[PDB]
């Protein structure tokens, strides 16, 4: 038809200049925003309606924000960094957020007057090094064969969670199955949460009954009735294989012409499943779990010998029951080892909760696997709570890992504040104004807390902000339920210097990279 | 009663707990020739499936 | 009369809408050059995000219609692929010069005597940089690199850490040195394995004195970390034996079945025995291996690795000294394996970076190698990380490849338009008029550069060509030619001096390929668009 010549395409839509630096500003702001209401021991829980159907109440960060779509990509950059900051220390997910905003909106007050982007940068990242310096000044050691002072930094943790209610039993839960999931091996030590650790919801009954299992627990039945439902020290071997005839991954056809190739072939077969059967029984077991399907045939031989047999399992589920009961899964059953039995689980038993069975292995001996079976009012409730122990379990191996401390309650953030405003004095040059901006920017974290608090924030603010002033002030904070300044030394309040650098180096460097963008094209085809 | 799929409801809890990153939207066409290109190119072997709605 | 079923353009018509096409496309990437330019940030119609500096990655990733707008996006992928730098300057160089030349041609000079000039003036300026403005890198020792990649480094997200990552770069080429036939040392980039993850800070991002690979062990059961690593390379999948398309099995006697379904996997199990035998604790394979096989290796004690790459795998196995194997056949028709075939590291690891694993092979012998693991704060910035450092990994090449380099900043444009205006009135009466335009066009770079930064782009510039003016003349202020622009503070400076280098070879290829790409485009003069 009619064809106007153009260089791009007609879809592609290109902006630059002011206008561009300040969409970016405040599409971060508004990211901020959102989540501002949620931080504090006094936040307020979310209702997220899922595009699939389904609800999150939460007041987590990452959660809310992962569950928001956005169209400008500063926005969508906001989201990655929320994400990043939940994936590598599980902690101060809003924080980072509100600290980003601020960060831009004190950088977009450079931007409208003559000050390049770079020369912000610059001055930054020369705040970021000094925050990082000062954290590291005024942290202090803990001692982690301390389990009280452990218990105190998780319930800090999750203070400010719909948890802490529940907060010694959220704690202990917490600190035994990271404690216990806990591993060491060849040399390299590891806590390996994700894998491990399983977190099990099953709704009903009260929170109060929730515990950390010193096993597994998994959702499956036996095979067949005659299968014993109680073991008192079961001997547990695990299988991948399927315990059944099956064909061959060759083209294997046969070709019958006497009369009793047929019935041969047939008692063959079950001959097969027979010695595979006694191949396991050689080993005395009382346990056999498989991750694939196991015969009919299989289940008689087996229980010939009782032994109780569970079939379709999965892998993470097997590989979770081998680490807690120490066994090692084995493909073939002819090359079973004594060593591959699972001795160390202390009882197996499969009790019936409301109208599903349930498959314990509860006693084991130095377990290095653990389900955290939750109990609750319904799955939204769970699913909070099981957000919740997750930060926690993410905190406690923050602390393993790192035994560095650090105040809380905005305490850290005045006193790197002031630090860093104390040393500008002494830089007489262009860059001091947006290091000294960037400095105070730290103060929206106090700020924050007194405003969902609900007191005075430009009184109680100046009063901290004078207290930090003096000589040793470093931990005095805000008290986020009375709102009133109170020395964290005192209210324990306290955070893993992991969470505050991540915090703060992830929040430096997103204002570093949403300042460096002035053109924005959209609309071109992906061409891929 | 293996009909009744107890594993569907855990097939919908691993797709609710499928991934960590931003989950995208489903393409939306805005022109027939739009359409009529989309489907026209792609690799062949690939399946569309396209929602009238 | 033609009767031809398309639109026809002729003379000053299409002439003029190629140098629009191009001067556009030069526009849309000149407030992405030199330290005081600025990110791009482009969104797909699916919503993915890309955020860069470099301008191949913005003309490759924008959709473009016209031909001479795809000519120039062709060309900045070039000087992408055979220099590694100078995308932007390329592009611009073109443009300005295509701008020139079609303001002369409308003076009705003909557009052959304007090539004409412009091959005279780029032969002869290069043929003036490889003589005058090259600094060789002999006297200038280790920070001639550092000061190379800071410079290269610059404009882009890990400018302002270049103190680090320029360390960083350096020490990565100078792993993977190598002295082919000839005895010239070769430097092979593209072979320093790139990682990004988000997470920590930019500053603690590694450089792994080894190979790092994206995958972890097949098994839980398997150990995460083998001290004395001795590493076995297959070629090959490590499954149930299936017999070929030509092979078919036919049962008559019952009792042979269970035999065959036996051996279908005593075949693998004497395969993977035999290499557990040959003392390999690492087995790295480009193929799968299934469950049987995993448990095999986890019972031996060993380390297997599945789904491997390939490129990573040939990286690991020279790096380690040993032998990629698609089979275990010898010459003796048998079924063996060697222990000559098994590289050797000083360790090998499985370790946690942001709630994720990968395998690192640390300090492999008979050989050294290099990877890098980015850390920065999302995804795009990581992106851009891996861009930048690409960017620095090849100036680093060039600049170790070829020992000559040139001052930056724009000194080199300054002293060529001012040579090459002195030198047009010794040849010809109109190629006289086309060479000073290439001249005036080469300006274009250090007027982009002191726009960017919001200086006075006039003042700037006639100032560095009164320099580099009175280096030509006098013949003692030869020191006047590394004179270049300080942009921090918008004045001209010494880059010599300040350690802003550039190699020669990316001015060089930028101005033969602007110029090809220049006479190209002025060649044409009719445009015939027929109807699809
Ligand atoms: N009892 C308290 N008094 C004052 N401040 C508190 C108290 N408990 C927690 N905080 C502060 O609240 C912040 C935690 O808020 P939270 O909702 O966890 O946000 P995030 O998930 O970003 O950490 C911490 O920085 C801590 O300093
Ligand atoms: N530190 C510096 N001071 C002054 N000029 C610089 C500096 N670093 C780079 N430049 C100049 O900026 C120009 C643009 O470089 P850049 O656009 O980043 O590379 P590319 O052209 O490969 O994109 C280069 O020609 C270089 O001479
Ligand atoms: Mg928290
Ligand atoms: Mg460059």
């Amino acid at each position: 038809g009619h064809r106007p010549v153009l260089v791009l395409s007609q879809n592609t839509k290109r902006e630059s200049g002011r206008k561009v630096q300040s969409g970016n500003i405040n599409a971060a702001k508004t990211i901020a925003d959102i989540i501002r209401t949620c931080l504090g021991p006094k936040s307020m829980m979310k209702m997220l309606l899922d595009p699939m159907g389904g609800i999150v109440m939460t007041n987590d960060g990452n959660a809310i924000l992962r569950e928001i779509q956005v169209q400008h990509p500063a926005a969508k950059s906001m989201i990655e960094i929320s994400r990043t900051q939940d994936e590598e220390v599980g902690d101060g997910t809003t924080s980072v957020i509100i600290l980003a905003g601020e960060m831009l909106s004190v950088a977009e007050h450079f931007l409208e007057q003559q000050m390049h982007p770079t020369v912000v940068i610059s001055a930054y990242r020369k705040a970021l090094d000094d925050m990082i310096s000062t954290l590291k000044k005024i942290s202090i050691p803990v001692d982690i064969s301390d389990s009280d002072m452990m218990l105190n930094i998780i319930n800090s943790s999750i203070t400010t969670k719909a948890i802490s209610r529940w907060s010694s039993l959220a704690c202990n839960i917490a600190l035994d199955a990271v404690k216990m999931v806990q591993f060491e091996e060849n040399g390299r030590k590891e806590i390996d949460i994700k894998k491990y650790a399983r977190v099990e919801k099953i709704p009903g009954g009260i929170i109060e009954d929730s515990c950390v299992l010193r096993g597994v627990m998994i959702n499956k039945d036996v095979t067949h009735p005659r299968m014993r439902r109680y073991i008192k020290n079961p001997r547990i071997v695990l299988l991948d294989s399927s315990l059944e005839y099956k064909k061959g991954e060759s083209q294997t056809d046969i070709e019958i012409t006497r009369e009793e190739d047929f019935t041969r072939i047939l008692q063959m077969e079950e001959e097969y499943i027979q010695q595979l059967c006694e191949d396991i029984i050689q080993l005395k077991p009382d346990v056999v779990i498989t991750e694939k399907g196991i015969s009919d045939l299989a289940q008689h031989y087996l229980m010939r010998a009782n032994i109780t047999a569970i079939r379709r399992v999965r892998k993470t589920d097997n590989n979770r029951i081998a680490r807690a009961c120490g066994a090692r899964i084995v493909s073939r059953p002819e090359e079973l080892r004594e060593d591959d039995v699972g001795t160390g689980a202390g009882l197996l038993e499969i009790k019936k909760i409301g109208d599903e069975y349930f498959t314990f292995i509860t006693d084991c001996k130095d377990p290095k696997a653990c389900t955290i079976l939750l109990r609750g009012a319904s799955k939204e409730i769970l699913s909070e709570v099981e957000r919740n122990l997750q930060d926690a379990m993410q905190v406690c191996r923050n602390v393993l890992l790192d035994p560095q401390l650090v105040p809380g309650g905005g305490a850290s953030e005045m006193a790197v504040a002031h630090a860093l405003t104390e040393k500008s004095k002494a830089m007489t040059g262009v860059e001091q104004w947006p290091y000294r901006a960037v400095a105070q920017a730290l103060e929206v974290i106090p700020r924050t807390l007194i405003q969902n608090c609900g007191a005075s924030t430009i009184r109680l603010l100046t009063s901290l902000r004078a207290k930090h002033t003096q000589e040793n002030c470093e931990t005095w904070g805000v008290n986020g339920e009375t709102g009133t300044l109170v020395d964290m030394k005192e209210l324990g309040i306290w955070e893993p210097l992991a969470v505050k650098l991540q915090t703060y180096k992830t929040a430096v460097e997103t204002a570093v990279l949403l300042l460096r963008i002035d053109d924005i094209v959209s609309g071109h085809k992906k061409k891929g | 009663f293996l009909q009744q799929y107890r594993k569907q409801r855990m097939e919908e809890m691993r797709q609710q707990l499928h991934k960590g990153p931003q989950f995208k939207q489903v393409f939306e066409i805005s022109s027939g020739e739009g359409f009529l290109d989309m489907i026209d190119k792609e690799q062949k072997s690939i399946v569309i499936m396209v929602h009238i709605y | 009369p033609l009767s031809v079923f398309g639109d026809r353009s002729t003379g000053e018509t299409i002439r003029s809408q190629n140098v629009m096409a191009a001067a556009s496309i030069a526009n849309i990437v000149k407030s992405s050059l030199g330290p005081v330019g600025l990110d791009k940030m482009l969104v797909d119609d699916i919503g993915d995000v890309t955020i860069t500096n470099d301008g191949a990655t913005i003309l490759k990733l924008l959709e473009v219609e016209h031909p001479a707008a795809k000519v120039l996006c062709e060309l900045a992928d070039l000087q992408d692929k055979e220099v590694g730098d100078g995308t932007t300057s390329v592009v611009i160089i073109a443009a300005e010069l295509l701008k020139n030349a079609d303001e002369l041609v409308k003076q009705k000079i003909h557009p052959t005597s304007v090539i004409s000039g412009y091959r005279l003036a780029c032969k002869e300026a290069v043929r003036y940089i490889n003589e005058n403005l090259i600094v060789n890198t002999d006297e200038l020792g280790r920070d001639c690199l550092i000061n190379a990649a800071k410079t290269s480094m610059s404009s882009k997200i890990i400018g302002i850490n270049g103190d680090f990552f320029a360390n960083m770069v350096v020490d990565a080429v100078l792993a993977i040195k190598y002295t082919d036939i000839r005895g010239q040392p070769r430097y092979p980039v593209n072979s320093v394995n790139i990682l990004k993850a988000h997470g920590r800070s930019q500053m603690e991002s590694m450089l792994i004195s080894g190979y790092a690979l994206n995958c972890v062990v097949g098994s839980q059961g398997m150990p995460k970390r083998i001290v004395n690593a001795k590493i076995a390379c297959l070629d090959f999948s490590l499954q149930k034996t299936k017999m070929k398309l030509g092979v078919q099995v036919v049962i008559t006697d019952p009792e042979k079945l269970d035999q065959i379904r036996q051996r279908e996997s005593d075949i693998t199990k004497e395969r993977i025995q035999k290499i557990l035998a040959t003392g390999a604790n690492v087995i790295l394979t480009t193929g799968g291996i299934d469950d049987m096989c995993l448990k095999y290796f986890v019972e031996a004690g060993a380390m297997a690795v599945r789904r491997v790459l390939k490129r990573d795998l040939k990286r690991i196995a020279k790096a380690s000294g040993a032998t990629i194997l698609s089979t275990l056949a010898n010459l003796e028709g048998e079924e063996t394996f060697e222990a000559a075939m098994l590289g050797q590291a000083e360790e090998v690891v499985q370790e946690r970076i942001c709630d994720d694993e990968l395998i690192l092979i640390k300090n492999t012998k008979a050989r050294t190698s290099a990877s890098i693991i980015l850390r920065g704060a999302n995804d795009f910035m990581c992106d851009e990380m891996e861009r930048s450092l690409h960017d620095a990994l090849c100036v680093v090449k060039r600049v170790l490849e070829s020992k000559s380099v040139v001052p930056g900043g724009g000194a080199v444009e300054a002293a060529l338009s001012i040579y090459l205006e002195n030198y047009a009135t010794s040849m010809g009466s109109r190629e006289q008029l086309a060479i000073a335009e290439f001249a005036r066009s080469l300006l274009v770079i250090p007027n982009t550069l002191a726009v960017n930064a919001a200086q006075d782009s006039t003042d700037l510039v006639a100032k560095l060509r009164a320099f580099h003016n009175e280096a030509q003349v006098n013949p003692e202020r030869k020191n006047l030619k590394w004179i270049g622009l300080d942009l921090s503070n918008g004045k001209p400076r010494d880059n010599k001096q300040a350690g802003v280098f550039e190699p020669t070879i990316v001015k060089v290829k930028s101005l033969k390929f602007a110029t090809e790409a220049a006479i190209t485009i002025l060649r044409i003069d009719d445009l015939i668009k027929l109807h699809p």
